[PDB]
């Protein structure tokens, strides 16, 4: 999947 | 609690080595400890708390990820549904931690905007990560949950923090992408950021160099989704 | 065992998705799971093995000297012994694990040699690996079973396999590292590097595409080795 | 510490 950037770690 | 006869302080030290030893799982636990001394957390712990359940289910989401792609081609034995299923059910559990100690007690005793808001934008993330995985007849009162925690955090965020603010950046980012791709809205996911971005833009001239480098770090996630987007 | 209520093949197959989901821990315990059936495992089986465990052992190893080279500084409060010490016995009981696969009854059972030489081997590297953190009265009784399995298979390998095949290659690459910085002895690291690399080299020109490919790859970190050693 | 090559996954 597309994922988005979101806050913090870019854990997934 | 198998972390109630350690110190408080050797826990939050411990989280601080786990850290630097990429041993997250460790870290959350630890963290998880040092909450539960039932002391309010200072700027730093929130962030070790959140880096660290950040990290633990991140490796969940992805490999939940993997596993929900690969079982939707099979589809277009049982045994992809249960991993997936196992997976799933870690990743809940741990949002429910987090959700607990959110719970149990840290919202309830932040009174400054900066606790407040960072922990209410946490329940907002961790109910949108439940949201994710959500397939039944709850999917649509976790999103309400994650949205009216959301809604809270901006609420306070707009009246108690300038438009740079990294906290207040954070949960705008956050909370367009739950608008984006869990509440369906893109028009209201793109809206939110664009206005977050150019109020923010306007305001960093107040700035030293140092809180400029932290608010343009999140002002540039802002810009990545919009490009995406638009 | 956890496992004992899941089938020997649906195990195999959540291995194979908990590897894609790149949940390694998860992946160790459906093979420990497979291997507890009690059936020899196949060479695809033994490489799932393999891989599942030395990822969980690489994160700890990792951690582990993250931990030691900071616990060394402070000397150049107990904490930072206290969570060495912690993932240290993690360490220790991930190795005892593994070992206690190969003793029952893996290597027992394994007469083909590219069994026997892949048990004897994995029984080489853990030991090496409670070698790394050993430093008591039986740190020299560790290195010696390390050593002792790594002979054995090495002993075998000369005899029925041909210099390129890859378990032999990769035995003795790290029969190598154990000489060079578990043993003290860096020239019979040389040595042995060298020798392998030069045989193997002469043995190329019997292979196909695919094999080359397989065993140049090995030769390659043999290189890397003695470019760093010489 | 430098870690030297040995086989398979370069976990650490
Ligand atoms: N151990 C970590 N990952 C972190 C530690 C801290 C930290 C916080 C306060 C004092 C000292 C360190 C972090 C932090 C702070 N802020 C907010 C400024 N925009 C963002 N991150 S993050
Ligand atoms: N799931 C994984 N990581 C692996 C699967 C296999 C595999 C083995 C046999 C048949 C099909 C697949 C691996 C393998 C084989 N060999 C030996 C040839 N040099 C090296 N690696 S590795
Ligand atoms: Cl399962
Ligand atoms: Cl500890
Ligand atoms: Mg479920
Ligand atoms: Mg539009
Ligand atoms: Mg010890
Ligand atoms: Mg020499």
């Amino acid at each position: 999947k597309l994922m988005f950037k979101t806050e913090g770690p870019d854990s997934d | 609690g198998a972390m109630g006869s350690m110190e408080r302080a050797s826990l939050i030290q411990k989280a601080k080595l786990a850290e630097q030893a990429e041993r997250y799982e460790d870290m959350a636990a630890f963290m998880k400890g040092a909450v539960e001394k039932g002391e309010e957390l200072s700027c730093e712990e929130r962030n070790l708390l959140s880096v660290a359940y950040k990290n633990v289910v991140g490796g969940q989401r992805a490999a939940w990820r993997v596993l929900s792609s690969i079982e939707q081609k099979s589809n277009e034995g049982p045994e992809v549904r249960e991993y997936r299923e196992k997976v799933e059910t870690e990743l809940q559990g741990v949002c429910d931690t987090v959700l607990g100690l959110l719970d149990s007690h840290l919202i309830k005793e932040a009174g400054d905007a900066e606790s407040r808001v960072f922990y209410l934008k946490m329940k907002g993330d961790y109910y949108r990560y439940l949201a994710e995985v959500a397939t039944g007849d709850d999917k649509k009162r976790i999103i309400d949950s994650a949205r009216s925690a959301y809604q809270e955090a901006m609420d306070i965020s707009k009246k108690e923090m300038p438009p740079t603010n990294p906290i207040r950046l954070g949960l705008a980012l956050n909370f367009s992408v739950f608008h984006y791709e869990i509440a369906n809205s893109p028009e209201e996911a793109i809206s939110l950021a664009k206005t977050t971005f150019d109020e923010a833009m306007a305001d960093l001239h107040t700035l030293s160099e140092d809180s400029y480098k932290d608010s343009t770090l999140i002002m540039q996630l802002l810009r990545d989704n919009l490009t995406l987007w638009t």
